[PDB]
Parts: C-alpha cells; structure tokens; sequence
RNA sequence: CUAAGCCGCCCGGUGGAUGGCUCGGCUCGGGGCGCCGACGAAGGGCGUGGCAAGCUGCGAUAAGCCCCGGCGAGGCGCAGGCAGCCGUCGAACCGGGGAUUCCCGAAUGGGACCUCCCGCGGCUUAUGCCGCACUCCGGGGUUUAUCCCCGGAGGGGGAACGCGGGGAAUUGAAACAUCUUAGUACCCGCAGGAAAAGAAAGCAAAAGCGAUGCCGUGAGUAGGGGCGACCGAAAACGGCAGAGGGCAAACUGAACCCCGGGCCGACGAGGUUCGGGGGAUGUGGGGUUGUAGGGCCCCCGUAUGAGACCCUCGCGGGUGAAGCCGAAGUCCGCUGGAACGCGGCGCCGGAGAGGGUGAUAGCCCCGUAGGCGUAAGCCCGCAGGGUCUCGGGGGACCCUGAGUACCGUCGGUUGGAUAUCCGGCGGGAAGCUGGGAGGCAUCGGCUCCCAACCCUAAAUACGUCCCGAGACCGAUAGCGAACUAGUACCGUGAGGGAAAGCUGAAAAGCACCCCGGGAGGGGGGUGAAAAGAGCCUGAAACCGGGCGGCG
RNA sequence: GUAAGGUCCGGUGGAGCCGCCGGUAUCGCGGAUCCUGCCGGGAGUAGCAGCGUAGUCGGGUGAGAAUCCCGACCGCCGGAGGGGCCAGGGUUCCACGGCAAUGGUCGUCAGCCGUGGGUUAGUCGGUCCUAACCCCGCCCGUAACUCGGCGCGGGGGAAAG
C-alpha cells in the first residue's frame, strides 16, 4: 500500500523540496510517508504478537477465586445484579432444572427462583452503542445477567438460551470469563447439585 | 491522409461516432447525475490515440 | 430466503442486489385478523387486485385498492394516497408494503391459491 | 452474400430523392462485406427489376452506401412508392 | 410470433417468412429515419426477434430431421 | 454626523473542513473450488438499443434465440424520461441443457506501411460446403519425388505456488580484494491442480530403527570463515499422515499387442473368428532380492477349498440445483411531518444473530432456532454374469543393470572441514567363489546394505475465485480505482497514470402575476424543515456591508 | 482547573452519543526550501507596439455593431500573403438554427455550440515488378531461448523508381 508509484526526485536547483515526484503530469509527490496517497510510516502488521500466555496453575487459581467470589453477597450486589428476591448465595437448585427445554417453563422457574428481575435488568440495559461498531456489526452492547452452571446438559441449554444476558455452561467447560465478564467478578450464578458435586471432585 | 487504409479509416469512423454529447433524455433519466462521458474530443486540442 | 451472514454490509448488499424472484417474496404484507382466521396464513405478497388498509404514515387508517407494484423500488401505490402538485395534478405516494395490512384478497390466480395451500 | 441480407435500409435524404426523380437511381445503405455484384443481384431479385449500374462508397461513419441506377424500362419512382419513400 | 406456431409450419414456409420479415424490417428501418410520427417504436425489435426465432426453430428442425434419418 | 486605514461582533458571498452515513477496501484460523486451447484458447478490433454517447452484456439470430425445472404477476441493465411493446398459452428472474457466435489473434492455404487482401484442388446445377502451415508418430500408394492420401500428436494462454539451468551490483566488513549481499534480483526452458521426493549398495553401534514429505525441537550446536564481518546443518526424539509395486537377466519360445469387421454374451464385462500393421535384433508367460532372492532340476503335499477384482441388460438406498415450510401486538394515551420513542396493557421463544421499514422494533417484513425437497451427476448395496490369484524341503547348474562404481586433476557449489554434491578432461574394474558403506589413507575384525532402470495416493505450497469472520479504514483514510478506473490524460517507445460519494418521508423538483433581449430578479406556492437540484451539516483563510471603538 | 483541558448558557443542526473500571492503537503539530486542496497582497497593474503600422463614408441586420453584410473610396502582397498538391490532422467540409463558454477587446461573426447532410472510377492511385534491405523453413552454435549465424529453398519490400 502506497508503494506502487514510480517516482523521480527533482533534487536541488529548483525552488522546491527534494521530494520524490511522479514522472507524468501533474507530477504530484508520492511514495513518502508525508505525501498524500503514500505509504504509512508504521502501519499495523499481521506478524505482531497479540496472543498472551498464562500458566495453567495460575489460571486454575483464578478460576477458583472467581468461583469463590460468586458466593459473596457484597460483590454480587456491587457488580450490579438484582438479588433482592434471591433466597441465598450461592443458589443451589435440584438436578431437575437440567431437563427443562421450553423457554416459557424456564421463565416461570426463574420467576419463582428470583432471577427474572436480573433478566429484565439485562434486557433494559442492553441498547445501541456509540461509534463505528454499528458499521461492523456491533450495533448493540448487550449486558450480562444470571449464569446457569449445570453438571450435564439435558435440554437446559435450549430451554434458557434465548433469555437476555443468560449463559448456560456445563461445569466441565467453565472458564474465568464466564464468572467475571469484563474482569469484574461477582456474577449472579445458579448451580445444580451435580455441578456442586463435580466442583467437590475437581476442587477447581 | 489522402490515401488511407480501410482499417484505419474504420477506426477513425468509430472515434468520430464516439465523439458526441450525452442525450438530454439520458440526463433527465439519471436526474442530472450523468452529464458527460470520458470520450469527448476536440479535433485541434485532444488528439486521437492512433 | 437464506441470508446466513450477520454482517450488515452483506445483508444490505443482498437487499440491494436481490434478483427479481427474491424481490417478489420481499413484498409481503400482514393480513387482517379475519383473513388470517379464514386462511390460516399470516402474510402474503401484495398484488394489484388486493385491497389494503394503511397502518403507518400520514395516510394511516385509509383503505383503498392497489394500483401499482414496483418490485425494484420495493414500493406500492394505493388509491387515495395522493399528493397535490403545484399545478393541481394528483400523484401517488409510494408506500412500503410492510406499512399496510391486506383486508381483501384477489384470489383469481391458481398459483396464489397454491401459495395459500402450501403455507396453511 | 446471400440476398435479403445485403440491403440494410434505404436512404431518404434530399440528394437521394433528387437522384430518384432525375437519374432513375435508388440508394441503399447495405452490408459492408457486400460487393457490387451482390448488391445488383439482391436488388434485381428483391424488386423484380433490371439494374443498369451500381456505384458504391464507404461513408465516414463506416457504413457502405450504394447508388443503383435502373434500366430505362423500369422506373425507380415505382420502387420508391412500393418502399414508402415517395 | 410464437414458437408453437413457428414449429407448426415447414422449412419452406419458414424460409419464405424469414425473407418477408427481412424485407419488412428493411422497410421499417427506412421509415424510421424518414418519418417522425412512429405509432409503434418496437416494430424493429419485434421483427428482429421473430427472425431469430424462425432461424433457431428451422435449424432445430434440420437437426431433428438429420437425427431421424441417421 | 472626518476621508482612507486598523481591531472586534453580526449578517451575506467564496470555499469545502468537521460530524453522521457506507452496495467499497484491507486482513484472517476453518471450509469449498482449482486449469482453458487446432471440436480454434486467453487478449484485442469492429459492430449491436426506437430515441443510445460511456460502462456492462451480446455477435449480422447481435442489452439477445430454443427446451425441461423453480418462483408466481409483473417486466424491458448501470439509469428516477417519451412512446410503445412483452407476460395467465406462466414472462421478467433463477438452476441445468442447447443454438447463433463478424475480423485479428498459437493463427494454420499464401501475404500484410495498417485486424485488411490474394489463391489452388474436390463436391455442388448455382448459391454454398469441405481440404490445403511447420516438426513429428503409426500406416498405404506411386511418380520414388520425402510427392500424394488416411489416422493421431505439439504450438498459445494462466495472479501466486512448482521443477530444471544461467546468474550481478549497490550494500556490510565503518576503506577493500577471500567473504557478505546471494544461488538473491533478473533471464531461459518445462508441468499440474498441486508439483517435486519417495521404499535403503540408508540411519546408527551396550541397543537397535525401518519409504517419502511437513510441523516442534535438536540449534545459532557440530562445522565453514582476511577463524575478520558473518555464514551454518543433519541424525535421534515428540507429532500429522501412512502403502507399497513394476522392469533387465536366468527359463520358455509367437502361446502376443494395436487398428477395423463379424458372431455369442445383455447393449456391458467376458469369449471367439477374419483382414491389416508390429513382432525370432524377442511380442507374450515368469521375476524383482542379501548370512540372499529368483530361474531350472529332484522330492513331498494340495485345489473338493478360500479369496480378489471386472460389468450393470436390471433393482433398492444415500447424497445432490434453483427452492419450500418456519411462533409471537403493528392494541389504548402523549410528543411528533412520520413511532421503532415515553407511559399502560399483552404474547412467542430450539427463534432476544443481523437487516429493512418516514426516529432507537424479539412479536410490520426479510430472515434466525429448527426442519423439508431436488433433475442430471456421484457413492453404496442386492441380484446375476465373468476373469484371475493362492504350499513346503534339497542341489553340485544358471541369472541379478559399464565407459558405470571408482582414482587423479580442473572449475562451480556446500557447514562438509586432508571428511558435501554437481560437471569437464585423462584412466577405468569386479560382476555371486561377487560388490558397497561405516567423516584423512591403508590392513584386520565387526555391523549394515545390494547402485549404475521405472512408477506411487495422504499428511504440504498458493489463491487469478467462492463461503464465513473481524479490539482493521471510514472518502487527502482503505486497493491506484466506494463513481462510465487501470478510465481520462503524458511519452515515438519501453512505460507512466489522476480527480471525482450524500436533496427530500414523498419530486410534492415551484402552477400563476410584474420586470428583463436573455441569464435571471421580485411576488406567490410545496414541504416539519429550502434541504431548490450551483441540493445533509457549511468550519478556517479571503471578500462586501451594518454596528461599537480609534481615526 | 497552575496547565494539558472539562463543563454549562444562547443560536444553527436533524440522529446518534457519553461518565467510570479494565484492555488496545496508523493516539495529540508551527516549521522538514514537508505533501494535497482552497484563498490573499503584487493588481484592475504588466502584456494586447517593434518582423506586413488600414481603414473611412452611406446603407442593412439585430435588444444590442469600431469588430457581421453590400457599394464606393483609400491601401497591402504580387518569383508570394497568388494557383496546385504530399506527409501529418480526421470531420475541422456544406446548409440551417444560436452566442452559456472558447476567440488576446466586442461580436448578430467563426476552424466555437446544436440539428440535419456530404466523399459514386475497367481508364486517376494502391493492387503487379524489382532495388537497398527484411522475414520464415532446413542447418549450425548456445545450458537454453523470443538469442547469433554461413549456405540452400520460399516470401516480402517504392501512393515521387
């Protein structure tokens, strides 16, 4: 880019700067980073290293800390989640939740549990963002709500997929960003008995 | 110039037919968007390619 | 009919350069409640013989027949939805088919009846 | 060239009409690849007349124009009337 | 003209129709530059496409005859 | 009540910054798809629209012609006009198959200072059609002229990648010659959708491994180097993918191959026969390897069985175009030109991805989550018809690649150093009772192997293309080109190469009156708003006027 | 607010935008005789002389005439500023209708703009012949070629021979 132009330098003598210029009329300057249409001085390069490495033990410790912070009332409230009607933290539910595969049934269950207010909050806080991301397909900046962690997927993913800000994750695939979106820990989480047992087995 | 080959004469004929203004109905249809084409020529200023 | 890409550029490019057989489908309008109950279908492409009621814009609540359909511009002309020129001549207002609801259907076409049978 | 593929159209200019009236000459824009024999045969077969002379030229626009002079036994005015030239 | 009615006739009739349409097209092309009050400005296009249809169907008939003979 | 002039604010002009928008760029793991051409390619020239100049598409049937299928009422390219025409006998559009397809161009019957001209043999009544370049291969004839005829090849193009040859300098060494730059730029030749390599005369030595290619690492190590500057691997180990086969000879000896015709079989596989061309200077059968393998001979055993492959007269299934289905508000009040907004009342959700719609919409529309269908073609299977392959011991006989391996010298190349590889010159064996390698040369031991003939999928390399995506750019940016862009234009020529996006929800694009030769000006209209086409916002510089201050 | 700057008020504008936390980057301009675009003073100034110093009167057209048209007078060239015709240019040729721009001023005029037209060959020239010279095939060289070359066979080569 900017390097396809054939130029010749006028040199000294003429009352002009010694700049590469085209050999055809009207003989504009070219190829130099300060000329219109020329190459950029230091453009982005595909060879740049962007991947960041983290030790496995450090990642495991961070995941354990995030899981622990999930059960803190102060952190969950300070993050922004609505837990006014939440019975207790952490919220443990029977394994029957994993078999629900209808969104209306999931909505009724969530209303009974007390996270429907958080779902409504996520829907209300989602909206159109500012900037050029709308051109590139990022028009909406959606918020995050309750996170459902289960020991086995028996239709709960399909049942609760469509709820705003709601993610259903199997315990074996749980990550740090699932529990602390945007580097902010204290996400409202709903665990199952099987998930708690798998947590006891793994201890991390 | 007095003596001309047929192929060169035909090429000159094509250039002569090309050299004309954009139709008024074309301008109306395009809503003052298409006003000219890059093949306009003045015989004494802009010369032919051949 | 199948726009899998979620990129706005590709969606708008498909909309702008859609072929005519796709622009045919892209001109559907919702039916009235009575017609929906009668035919078990939700919407149909707008024909000329149809009678519609305008639901949005300056002519909301006005009912009239369809007099012209432009697939290229994605527009329809409804009788009575007119503007006055400075010299006193009537002109039609182009209305997107999504802003109207069909209240009377022109079912003289066996292929249109086949569409209804397929979708019911 | 096969006849009925030679003649493209007639010429209806003032010079053309004057030639029709005075010198018993029709004038046609014809295919560039056609020769004088092809033009003569095409005119004779199409209009059931006898051709006396054929002259050809290539216009500055690339088209080929043919002046066809008919024999005195045949009137070019009748052919012009048949063709609508009048 | 329509392909069905073109197929309904034989090779000689198709050839005669082609010759008649070529002559008529020449006459309309002359009248186009002669007059100005053209009632139908699509005569030339229609005649050209009818000539194309006639030639195509005649060639198809010749191919079918050769295939049947072989 | 100061003339010019100076500074500040306001209004107007000139100009086109900023902001918002984006059918265009750029970059990517993954997936798909990858050659066209004498049955005349790519690239060009010229024509072609009722009004038609550019681009695009087509070729005298010329923004098109025909046929099966999908869609289902409009359509006639970019491109908002006039008049017409096409479509229900199903168009436009879309998937598949056909027809036409001027001239130049490998250009090919013979010529090109002009992409246009000039011929010779057959048929044809004539129109008109076919054949006629050069360098070869397999054949026939004769005039034996390489003359005529039959059949078949090569030529040219392709963005990057591939294979084989030829091969600099600026530059670094703070100069410079060995060196580096560099087996680089470039030149020449030859292929494909990949190419090349590929099955040990190998790698290694307590033990062993077992074709090739690619990735990690070995490793800036061994090693080369005015031992200066610098240059620089392989084995082993961990992975992806995995596959092995055929000749020459010993022996046999026409049991053979190709072209064309016939007959059985099914039209195919397979079987058989006749003519022609090859073939005893060897077609076919057999055999392909190392403490050897194979041929031949002798001896014992076996087939009664097992297996592999070929074909579809037939049948079944899977896959496979355009495509089809696919839930839920357009309810009440307010603002508004227009609700996608606000407040209230509801609904669907395996669907709250994204887009359009007169504001910001899960429920208006397209779609999405999830399903369905599809001609040709491809794959698998059933059934039937055929062809082919298949065991151990001994020998005293035979065979196992020549100007080759290798040695000396010279040039190049390499980390290859007295120990890399290639080429020239002068020499040059053994050949089964044989031969080679094991990093200076020779002798002995030990270990590994069998060259001087050929083929081989997968894992890999690229992107002229497609799908999909993005902490990339947002019109001086991003490709040079968001647009009639490799265009206009510059140079005799190689070659060089721009600028240029935005009215409005709807043209509703200002009817009528006064003035003016006109351009236009003033009224009056349209619009929520002139946003008035010299059209979104209209910055700065600059210019004119008004006001305040000085003068 | 020391400051880099932030935020409010009045006006224009008509559709997106911001605070905080954590990341990221083609991240901050008065200079580079910097690049691209636009606009100033010089300036209503120079130039519109030199080598051929050319117009005047009466009439006409037209809204408009030093510049367009007719007549007379007066002048210039006159071995070229006259006549013919190559190369080169490619429609500049003709008629009608015009003056937004072009024309060193003006213009009703035009090699300018628009709309319609115009180039007719047995005898004129190309086409035929060959000259200097060039190309193709065989052959030889080259690692090789689109590169170099003698000799044989074929062809081309003059719009003033």
């Amino acid at each position: 880019a900017g390097k396809r132009r054939v130029t010749e330098n006028i040199g000294k003598g003429h009352s002009m700067a010694r700049v590469e210029r085209l050999k055809t009329p009207p003989r504009y300057a070219a190829f130099v980073p300060f000329a219109r249409g020329g190459r950029r001085t230091h453009p982005p390069k595909v060879e740049k290293i962007i991947w960041e490495d983290i030790n496995k033990k450090e990642k495991r410790l961070a995941l354990m800390s995030a899981i622990a912070a999930t059960a803190n009332y102060d952190l969950v409230r300070a993050r922004g989640h609505i837990i006014d009607n939440v019975p207790q933290l952490p919220l443990i539910v029977v394994d029957d939740l994993q078999k629900v595969q209808k969104t209306r049934e999931t909505r009724e269950i969530f209303k009974k549990l007390g996270i429907w207010d958080d779902i409504v909050r996520a829907k209300e806080k989602s909206g159109v963002r500012a900037g050029k991301g709308k051109m590139r397909g990022r028009r909406y900046k959606k918020a995050k709500g309750p996170l459902i962690v289960v020991g086995k997927n028996e239709g709960i993913v399909l049942g609760a997929r469509n709820h705003p800000g709601v993610d259903v994750v199997v315990v074996d695939n749980l990550g740090v960003e699932h529990l602390a979106p945007g580097t902010h820990p204290g996400r409202l989480t709903v665990w199952t008995v099987s998930a708690i047992e798998r947590l006891r087995e793994l201890y991390g | 110039a007095r003596n001309k080959p047929l192929a060169k004469k035909l090429r000159l004929a094509k250039a002569l037919k090309q050299n004309r203004r954009v139709p008024v109905w074309v301008i109306v249809k395009t809503n003052r968007r298409v006003l000219t084409h890059p093949k306009r020529r003045y015989w004494r200023r802009t010369k032919l390619k051949e | 009919m199948k726009i899998s890409s979620k990129q706005p550029r590709k969606q708008r490019k498909f909309l702008y350069n859609a072929p005519l057989h796709v622009r045919q489908k892209l001109m559907s309008a919702p039916l009235s409640r009575e017609l929906r109950e009668k035919y078990k279908v939700r919407n149909l492409p707008v024909r000329v013989g149809d009678k519609v009621r305008i639901m949005r814009g300056d002519y909301k609540g006005h009912e009239g027949k369809v007099v012209e359909v432009d697939l290229k511009r994605y527009r329809i002309y409804v009788e009575g939805a007119t503007l006055r020129k400075t010299n006193g001549t009537e002109v039609f207002y182009p209305i997107h088919p999504s802003n109207v609801m069909i209240i009377e259907l022109n079912l003289e076409d066996e292929k249109r009846k086949k569409i209804i049978e397929r979708r019911a | 060239m096969d006849p009925y593929k030679v003649i493209i159209r007639p010429v209806v200019t003032e010079k053309a009409i004057s030639l029709i009236e005075k010198e018993n000459k029709l004038t046609f824009i014809v295919d560039r690849r056609a020769t004088k024999q092809d033009i003569k045969r095409a005119v004779e077969e199409i209009f059931n007349v006898k051709v006396e002379k054929v002259n050809t030229l290539i216009t500055p626009r690339g088209e080929k124009k043919a002046y066809v002079k008919l024999k005195p036994e045949y009137s070019a005015s009748e052919v012009a009337a048949r063709l609508g030239l009048f | 003209m329509k392909p069905s009615e073109i197929r309904e006739m034989s090779i000689e009739e198709i050839d005669a129709k082609i010759r008649e349409l070529r002559l008529q097209l020449a006459k309309e092309r002359g009248l186009l530059t002669m007059g100005t009050s053209l009632e139908n400005p699509m005569v030339i296009r229609n005649l050209r496409r009818d000539i194309a249809r006639l030639l195509t169907i005649k060639k198809e008939k010749l191919r079918e005859r050769e295939k049947g003979k072989v």
